């Protein structure tokens, strides 16, 4: 039969007109029966809330205590299966308090009853249903009409109005569940009583629907006005005087104000919920008339619009010139003879920026920008996916509206809905081939005017919005939508990067950086951030001129009239309001204007249509407005509510600037055609909305009460059943967990909603078994379970993960905790036989086995849609692109993939992606999941999907009630599941699959306190020490710690990534050569972001990698995925915080699953047979290291970039004999001027820039350092202090001394020049395991332990006292203990001397601190601390277990106290600065005396050592420093001259022996001033003295001789 | 005769400078009638009809 | 005799002709812009 | 040097024809833009 | 070297310069007309 009532939830907006159309002069038979069923007294359809307050149910109608105990048990096992402990109690107590309160249980049982009524009537063959008693109220449904009756009184409504009321009760249930959970889990108390008061309040407001729904419209603006009033006392609120909320209902205003005094964040969260309050009618009387009146208003005269349009085209050309010269360093063309500035004609040739140029508008009228690129019509298919339906060609709008509504209002039948009138999806109509060719689709835009069939705009009222008049969101034809996609991509890829306003907004790193700058400035308040909200942003443009720049953008893309149709398109678009059951009149097959329901040919293009061109227009007039008043601008803007960062001007102080700037922007923007009122902008550091996310002072608000109460559209190409609702609930919990909502709140809400949906769809026989209901959740969607928030790690972790060990650990905890045996787990799971590998393998996936679970609905989406497009589309189009079927050739490819051993996932994925079969399969993969394709794919396959729903319901009823056991899983459960997961893959696939198995953090890592963690069992660990004790406040405020040719480039990345392994498999080369010929490329042989929610918490924690026994030192890196480990630690901390405990101690992750740590098998893949598609349509080290040097040089040049774009390991394996040479070559061959050099001199002596941080990251372990022939010359030559001072005196040295440069001037590579910058990083990542440098020499420092000759005995003569750093070496050699315990109160550089000593195994008292060992490893260069100090015992120690340095008080600890005076007649050391106390007793450690040693590199300081043959040249080097630094212009040389003075005083003790200036372009220095222009500014010295003095003066400059002589 | 080539080469240099002048005089005179093409499109029934297309 | 000195200005006179062709196309676009002005005002 | 000077003469000739055609276009466009005070 | 046509092509360059000057002249006149338009729309 015909399917009735096809929606389980409502997406359409509400209207009460069809109720009034049914009440008078009904014609359809079910309308007549609805009139018969209603009583004499009918309440209005807007007043339906007054009927729905009176609906009371008999309390405790559903016995759900088994659901309560089941939910407690499910929460207990998911808490214990994450191996966290304290979070059992608070979660189930919050669930119990949700299910125990009488009003919340009444609302929730109303939700269960509503869902049972819907599940009995949705997808039901019977048309009308009998009287169903919802509590006290009788509901009787006939066809589409719904009759609600409480005794005498009644309300008549639609089925969509019934879904609006049912979704109101549903979203109220979601809000109440999430509010009990959130009030139990967040810093503020119970939300619950506020919503309980507000429901009775909104049903107790004695107003008509227009007035209290106007209050509903102003819930968010008046709460925002109250927040702006209370938070800003200097600037008064502007929205507080326009609305009627304080006057119409004083108790409501009192409650909102009380919530404001408690917490304005609480007020914004409560005010931000949408549909827990009743659905408004979207203001048919007033609001649609007001919006369509504002869409066609003419507010300003065209003369000022004309002049101001030139005034803003000037600043558009200014911004595009600034971007193009900042990127490509070419000035766009300038005007010459009839009127221009001559300095700009000079500056075009010279290519120099003019700062006073941008303040002038009349000169950029003269300066016109040349074409720079061409328009590419074809876009990516990954941005045409969703978020907007289409009209086929001006025919869907007749189909949308009710024939009955138009029949009663206008007396004609509208000739009924004519047809389906094309697919509602943009994708389905695009791929069908009517509008397939995108240049042929956009050629009407190239002609200058659109076709008549495309110019339509049907305005959809946005449900789930506070504003009840709302933004009637636009919906155009396919041609206009493809125009929007291609033009937005053309701006975002090219033009928006060339515009400084939007180069921040489109680049994600630059968007984060702009958001960080805004969050600092709006909270400091010195230069605060304001917001120009534009209520009529879409309506305020004009069809004659939009204040446009499209005339210049048309020339820059070399297109003709393509954006000039954009300004004329507001004339073309016919506007229709898509309120459901609303008639606008049809005139001639086209609408006629009435001003309320329709408006033909308005002044605007559409609501939300063409957002980015309009964004440039609004931003251009605002920046020329702020440039006329000389205040520095930034803009965050993409659409409505455009936010402008204000800085401090040179004209007025920031308060006077602030008020003057608001008045000036009102005057100028009012002149621009957007009539800004006094309310729409505010001079306040309060609030802004960006990217459909609200921000209060830059902090994003918790959207838990809004997003979870927002019901999911769901049923995506699927029949409405259990599994689709569970998967959409899981994805909603994931989307909450990404958008600043705690995934434990999401998990508790998901468990509650899970068991509610089970109670809708299951009999009580399953329900009365508590242990079975506990069993049902924890299986997982891979091995035969339903999708839960519990069993999806993707909710918690990032996109790519392998959930199999987590599911099996869940099942282990299920067996061990509950009374459920292994046989009951077996009968629930039903693992089955699962033979053959024949179909497509699951790699970097959820990793389903060959068994497909019986609970997942087997919707095909590669047979039925393929047969539908084969039968329907007689035109081939997308068919004639794929000559043969996609999955057959891809499956033959997978059968050939079955032959190989290495089975690498990413390699196969990228090589598959080079083939066009992946392009077609990605189109079909886009057909599987979308929000637009569902609207056309649910309408097909009628009455079989309802039978699928009933059949799946009975199938899962039989499956969950099965007995004994289905298939055996008994050996796999106990112990670990390394061999068991490989056995499941080897059983389902018949062969061992490697590279797909990611050993999970649930097994391998047990979170612990260090007192709770064991050292000798749980070896490797990642510990996250906090800077502050976290609370629920700490998840809101940040801390100090920090966060297609592309396929061809990635294929070549894989190519020269295979050169790491030194395996020469010819089959690999032949298959990738065939795929390169498939590409058609010219050269055959071419030479901690985390999830985001816990990002704020991660700003208070640190991260490391401290796994040094058996997994880090190997050449083949073991399987640890670090970012998921970091995320797991952050979620454990978040759980401990939201329970009620505090993170006051560092927490580590404990090594339990010892077998799961697998070493990678470095083996190359072999394809046995040639692929049948074939397309349809010198050593690398020298060039890598030279290009690495010039990359460091250019990154340091552009700092005054982010150089962490590499694998960290491969540079440590790479030799750096060859890096340093062309690090110097670029800086000697650039030959910059003095003022440009000044910034590079200034920057490098401070620890600034990501380049310096990446250089300090790669200089922790360095066998590369000792091998470098400059470094074994320069380290004898200059004084090296730290890592930063050595590297800074290394890279800056080609500027300031050519003397060492001329020694190694005769070396360069000829193959260096024929290497592009897109190949160099590939050659850096090509020589990793070619040679790993496995020597890692311990450059042994002063070992003592005996009697021998004095070799110098130095340790840290530059930073600390040198006598303190020797006794750390000297204690442990007397103890003869390989173990030592170090606490982080010791300076990290001092401990480096202790860590140089070989044959130790140091187990520190870290408290588990990641940072202390990372510092004393980072100070190292030789690598004795990466090897001897073996960490996974040290990182799991909180206190004294062996001989301990570092705590001031401890049982048997070695403590260091500074001694101010001692004789200490000892040949090794001159004195004893720090006395050592062994086990808190002092022992004289002077018996230890030095020995002959090996080669040293650190902590012994070669230039102040015995060697002087490099120091004689170092004197010439420091005189080169001082002759170069005076010639450097625009620099205050205080610290660099101090470093020169350090080197000069060190040199002056050897020579036997202060005005700085230049006379006659030659630097002459003495202590006495030669002229008026001159500016006034240890025992190692004994060993640095040498015999036969006078040879230093041989080959010495005369200026150095004048420098050394005093006066 | 190198100088005979060089004098007319300087003449072509002057001609190129005047050509860069012409390329911008025309682009000034786009703007004032381009905003007039904009400024009167009030939109009673949108009677626009562009005639000559453009090459890509 | 200098063939390369002839050839450089031979390429220059052609790119000058290309500039003239682009100006002709842009000015006919200006003509089609001012064609709709007379029925508008 | 016969071919180079010959094709140079052809290029200068077609440049001359192109500039006279654009001069005719300028003459037409002046007559088009002198109607703008007849309209406004 | 063929220096006889060098003078002829230089004179033709001079004719091209004359055409450039008269095109800039008529551009100046219609620039004046379009600029005096813009005050009264
Ligand atoms: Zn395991």
């Amino acid at each position: 039969a015909g399917i009735n009532r096809t929606d389980q939830s409502l997406k359409n907006p509400l209207l009460g007109t069809e109720v009034s159309f049914c009440l008078k002069s009904s014609s359809l038979p079910h309308h007549v029966r609805a009139l018969g069923q209603i009583k004499a007294r009918n309440l209005a359809s807007c007043d339906y809330y007054l009927l729905f307050r009176q609906v009371v149910l008999p309390p405790e109608v559903y016995p759900i205590g088994v659901l309560i105990r089941a939910a407690e048990a499910i929460l207990t096992v998911i808490v214990s299966a994450w191996k966290l402990e304290h979070m059992t109690k608070t979660l189930y107590s919050s669930v119990r308090y949700a299910l125990t309160n009488p009003r919340v249980r009444a609302q929730l049982e109303l939700h269960i009853a509503y869902q049972r009524i819907v599940g009995q009537v949705s997808y039901s063959r019977e048309a009308d249903i009998g009287p169903k008693r919802l509590g006290n109220m009788s509901l009787q449904f006939v066809q589409s009409l719904v009759i609600a009756t409480i005794d005498t009184t009644s309300c008549l409504m639609t089925y969509n109005h019934f879904l609006a009321a049912a979704d109101t009760a549903k979203s109220r249930c979601h809000l109440l569940i999430a509010s009990v959970v959130q009030g139990a889990l967040w810093e503020q108390g119970s939300f619950l009583d506020h919503i309980i008061n507000l429901i009775d309040t909104i049903d107790s407001i004695n107003l008509p629907h227009d007035d209290y729904f106007t209050i509903i419209k102003s819930i968010s603006p008046y709460s925002q006005g109250l927040v702006m009033g209370r938070h800003n006392v200097s600037v008064s609120s502007d929205f507080a005087s326009v609305f009627t909320i304080p006057e119409s209902c004083p108790q409501l205003d009192s409650l909102l104000k009380k919530l404001l005094q408690l917490d304005p964040v609480l007020l914004l969260m409560v005010s931000s919920v949408q549909k827990s309050w009743y659905f408004p009618e979207i203001r048919m009387v007033d609001g649609s008339r007001e919006q369509l009146h504002k869409m066609r208003v003419e507010l300003e005269t065209p003369q000022a619009l004309l002049s101001y349009g030139h005034t803003l085209l000037s600043i558009f050309r200014a911004e595009f010139i600034k971007g193009y010269v900042s990127k490509n360093a070419k000035w766009p063309p300038v005007h010459l003879l009839p009127g221009c500035d001559k300095s700009i004609k000079n500056a075009r040739e010279l290519g120099r920026w003019s700062p006073a140029f941008d303040r002038r508008w009349q000169l950029f009228a003269k300066v016109v920008i040349l074409r720079i690129a061409d328009l590419d019509m074809d876009p990516d298919f990954n941005d045409i996916v969703s978020d907007k339906a289409i009209i086929s060609s001006r025919r869907d709008w007749v189909f949308e509206y009710n024939a009955a509504a138009f029949w009663k209002k206008y007396g004609e039948r509208l000739e009924r809905p004519p047809a389906r009138s094309g697919p509602s999806r943009l994708v389905n109509a695009l791929i069908d081939g009517r509008l397939d060719n995108i240049p042929a689709l956009l050629e009407p835009f190239y002609r200058g005017a659109v076709e008549f069939e495309d110019r339509l705009t049907v305005l959809v009222p946005k449900e789930k919005e506070l504003k009840v008049k709302g933004r009637f969101f636009s919906k155009q034809t396919l041609a206009i939508r493809i125009y929007q996609v291609v033009a937005e991509a053309a701006l975002k890829n090219e033009v928006m990067p060339y515009l400084k306003t939007h180069s921040m907004t489109m680049s994600s790193t630059a968007l984060t950086h702009l958001l960080n700058r805004l969050s600092h400035t709006i909270t400091k308040g010195d230069s605060f951030v304001i917001n120009l909200d534009y209520s009529s942003w879409c309506n305020g443009f004009r069809p004659e001129l939009q204040a446009p720049i499209c005339r210049q953008l048309d020339q820059m893309f070399n297109c003709g009239y393509f954006f000039r149709t954009g300004c004329t398109l507001p004339c073309f678009t016919t506007f229709i309001i898509q309120d459901r059951f609303n008639p606008p009149y049809s005139f001639r097959g086209e609408p006629v204007e009435d001003g309320v329901t329709c408006a033909v040919g308005t002044k605007t293009m559409g609501e939300g249509m063409r957002q980015k061109l309009w964004t440039i227009l609004t931003s251009c007039w605002e920046i020329i407005a702020l440039r006329e008043i000389n205040v520095t601008f930034n803009i965050l803007g993409q659409g409505d509510n455009q936010t402008i960062i204000i800085h401090k001007s040179a004209s007025q102080n920031n308060q006077l600037l602030a008020e003057r700037a608001l008045g000036a922007l009102y005057k100028h923007a009012r002149l621009a055609g957007h009539n800004l009122k006094v309310e729409e902008c505010w001079v306040s550091d309060c609030l802004y909305e960006y990217g459909k996310k609200l921000f209060f002072r830059g902090v994003p608000v918790p959207g838990c009460l809004k997003q979870l109460s927002r019901v999911t559209d769901s049923t995506g190409e699927l029949f409405p059943n259990l599994y689709s609702k569970l998967a959409c609930l899981t994805s909603s919990c994931l989307s909450a967990a990404m958008a600043d909502t705690s995934p434990w709140v999401a998990l508790a809400t998901g468990v509650c909603l899970y068991l509610i949906e089970l109670y809708v769809e299951l009999p009580p026989a399953i329900m009365q078994d508590e242990s079975l209901l506990t069993t049902l959740c924890l299986v997982g969607p891979s091995i035969g379970g339903l999708p839960t928030p519990a069993t999806l790690p993707s909710v918690f972790f990032r996109g790519m993960s392998d959930p199999l060990p987590f599911q099996l650990a869940l099942l282990q905890t299920l067996i061990k905790t509950t009374g459920v045996t292994c046989s009951l787990v077996n009968r629930v799971v039903k693992l089955r036989i699962a033979p053959y590998p024949d179909w497509l393998s699951l790699v970097t996936d959820p990793t389903s086995l060959n068994i497909a679970q019986v609970y997942r609905p087997e919707r095909q989406i590669r047979r039925w849609i393929e047969e539908a497009i084969a039968t329907s589309s007689h035109s081939s189009r997308i068919a004639t692109f794929f000559q043969q079927p996609l999955t057959e050739m891809a499956q033959l490819l997978a059968r050939d993939l079955s032959t190989m051993m290495p089975l690498r996932p990413r390699d196969m994925s990228a090589l598959f992606a080079l083939s066009n079969v992946a392009y077609g399969l990605s189109i079909i993969d886009l057909f599987q999941k979308s929000s637009t394709v569902v609207s056309a794919s649910q309408a097909v396959h009628i009455e079989d999907v309802a039978l699928e729903s009933v059949r799946y319901k009975e199938s899962i009823i039989q499956g969950l009630l099965d007995t004994t056991e289905g298939y055996n899983m008994q050996p796999y459960l106990e112990g670990c599941t390394y061999l068991a997961a490989k056995q499941l893959r080897r059983l389902t696939w018949g062969r061992d699959l490697v590279g797909v198995t990611m050993p999970f953090v649930a097994e391998q890592f047990h979170p612990h306190s260090s007192v709770g963690a064991k050292a000798e069992l749980y070896l490797d660990a990642i510990i996250y020490c906090p800077q502050e004790t976290l609370r629920s406040h700490h998840l809101t405020t940040r801390g100090d710690q920090p966060l297609a040719a592309n396929l061809v480039k990635d294929t070549l990345v894989l190519h020269q990534w295979y050169k790491v392994r030194k395996v020469t498999d010819p089959h690999l080369n032949t298959l990738m050569a065939r795929f390169l010929l498939e590409k058609g490329y010219t050269s055959d042989a071419r030479p901690q972001g985390l999830t985001g929610y816990v990002n704020i918490l991660s700003t208070w924690l640190r991260f490391s990698s401290d796994y040094l026994h058996s997994f880090s030192k190997s050449s083949d890196d073991y399987t640890i995925h670090f970012q998921h480990v970091f995320t797991y630690g952050c979620l454990y901390a978040d759980s401990v915080i939201r329970s009620g405990g505090v993170i006051s101690t560092p927490y580590l992750l404990s090594a339990s699953c010892k077998t799961c740590f697998e070493k990678i098998d470095s083996e190359e893949f072999v394809l046995a047979c040639e692929p049948q598609y074939r397309g349809a349509e010198f050593d690398p080290c020298v060039s890598a290291s030279y290009c690495l040097g010039i990359l460091i040089g250019k990154s340091f040049l552009v700092d005054i970039a982010n150089l962490e774009r590499f694998s960290i390991s491969d540079m440590q394996k790479l030799p750096w004999s060859i890096v340093i040479r062309s690090l110097w070559r670029f800086l000697i061959g650039a030959r910059l001027l003095q003022f440009e050099k000044a910034g590079l001199i200034r920057m490098l002596y401070a620890a600034t820039g990501p380049t310096f941080s990446f250089l300090m990251k790669v200089f922790q372990d360095s066998a590369l350092l000792m091998d470098c022939a400059p470094l074994d010359r320069l380290s004898p030559r200059i004084n090296f202090h730290s890592r930063g001072d050595l590297v800074a005196k290394l890279v800056l040295l080609p500027f300031i001394n050519p003397g060492i440069v001329e020694i190694e001037v005769s070396g360069i590579n000829s193959k260096y020049h024929a290497v592009s910058e897109a190949n160099m990083d590939l050659y850096i990542a090509a020589a990793k395991s070619v040679g790993v440098k496995p020597t890692q020499f311990v450059e042994e420092t002063n070992d003592f332990t005996a009697r021998g000759h004095h070799h110098g005995c130095y340790s840290l003569s530059w930073s600390k006292s040198r006598n303190q750093s020797q006794v750390l070496k000297m204690v442990v050699r007397k103890l003869k203990l390989c173990v030592l315990y170090i606490y982080p109160t010791v300076d990290p550089a001092v401990a480096l001397d202790l860590c140089h000593l070989p044959a130790l195994t140091i187990i520190l008292v870290l408290g588990g601190d990641p940072a202390y060992y990372e510092r004393l490893l980072e100070m190292d260069l030789c690598g004795a601390v990466s090897s001897r100090v073996d960490i996974p015992h040290s990182l799991a120690a909180r206190t004294h277990k062996g001989f301990t340095i570092g705590p001031d008080t401890g049982p048997g600890v070695i403590r260091l106290d500074k001694l101010e005076s001692v004789c200490y007649a000892h040949p090794c050391l001159e004195e004893l600065e720090f006395n050592a106390y062994l086990d808190s007793e002092l022992v004289d450690i002077s018996d230890m005396c030095c020995l002959p040693l090996a080669t040293p590199c650190k902590a012994l300081f070669r230039p102040i050592y015995r060697s002087l043959q490099s120091f004689r040249l170092a004197l010439m080097d420091n005189y080169s420093f001082v002759m170069d630094l005076i010639l450097i212009r625009g620099l205050d040389i205080r610290p660099h001259l101090e470093e020169f003075d350090e080197l000069l005083v060190v040199g002056q003790h050897i020579l036997g022996q202060y005005y700085v200036g230049v006379v006659g372009k030659r630097p002459v220095l003495a202590r006495h001033p030669w002229s008026a222009d001159l500016k006034r500014i240890p025992s190692a010295a004994r060993l640095r003295d040498e015999d036969c003095q006078g040879s230093l003066l041989v080959g010495l400059p005369a200026g150095l001789t004048q420098l050394l002589i005093i006066d | 005769h190198s100088d005979s080539i060089r004098i007319l080469g300087e003449n072509i240099k002057i001609l190129d400078r005047s050509m860069k002048t012409m390329m911008e005089t025309m682009k000034l005179m786009m703007e004032k009638v381009d905003l007039l093409y904009a400024s009167t499109a009030v939109g009673t029934s949108a009677p626009m009809l562009p005639s000559h297309p453009a090459p890509p």
